[PDB]
């Protein structure tokens, strides 16, 4: 659900958005909609400054659900030990 | 005329949210519908013939709202599948 089902349409994005912040909304929509379906989970100056409320939060909340619910870290090291 | 259509399947879906089809040993008492699945259950489609069944089985011996891209809705009908089998498996042990 990562690698496929999100494109970043070339054609389609206004002036007004640096190309650089619209690879900031295409990885804050994935990290929600990622967070529900597979995770199975639920809950301008102004204008930057909320792209980045948005992704200083959703990001660090997914890496908390990812390691709590699913221990992502404790598979590294074990697959490490064993697999290693 | 999306804050009418959101008004009539408010009312048109109370019926239907105070009841899957029945019949008359247990694998054919209750079964679902394949046609009639509203395709956005169609995740839960097992929860919930399992959650009314487990109902039966105990009383026969002695809210909820459309919200689109949230899923207050998929989430409490967990909330209670969740209670449904703890009153019968407790009533078995």
């Amino acid at each position: 659900l990562w690698h496929d089902k999100y494109t970043l349409r070339k054609s389609m994005i206004p002036s007004f958005m640096t190309m650089d912040q619209s690879r900031k909304v295409l990885l804050i929509g994935k990290s929600i909609n990622f967070l529900h379906q597979v995770c199975h989970d639920q809950t301008e100056n102004a204008f930057q400054g909320k792209i980045d409320a948005a992704y200083f939060e959703t990001s660090k909340y997914l890496l908390d659900v990812l390691n709590k619910k699913y221990s992502l870290l404790d598979h590294m090291q074990a697959m490490r030990r064993y697999l290693l | 005329a999306q804050e009418l259509c959101l008004y009539l399947t408010k009312a048109a879906s109370a019926p239907y949210f105070e009841v899957v089809e029945e019949h008359e040993y247990w694998d054919q008492r209750y079964t679902i519908v394949q046609q009639q699945i509203p395709s956005f259950l169609q995740k839960m489609a097992d929860k919930i013939l399992s959650t009314g069944k487990y109902l039966n089985v105990v009383r026969e011996c002695g809210e909820i709202i459309y919200t689109l891209k949230e899923r207050a809705y998929v989430e409490q009908i967990e909330k209670a599948f969740n209670y449904a089998s703890k009153v019968l498996l407790d009533f078995l042990m």
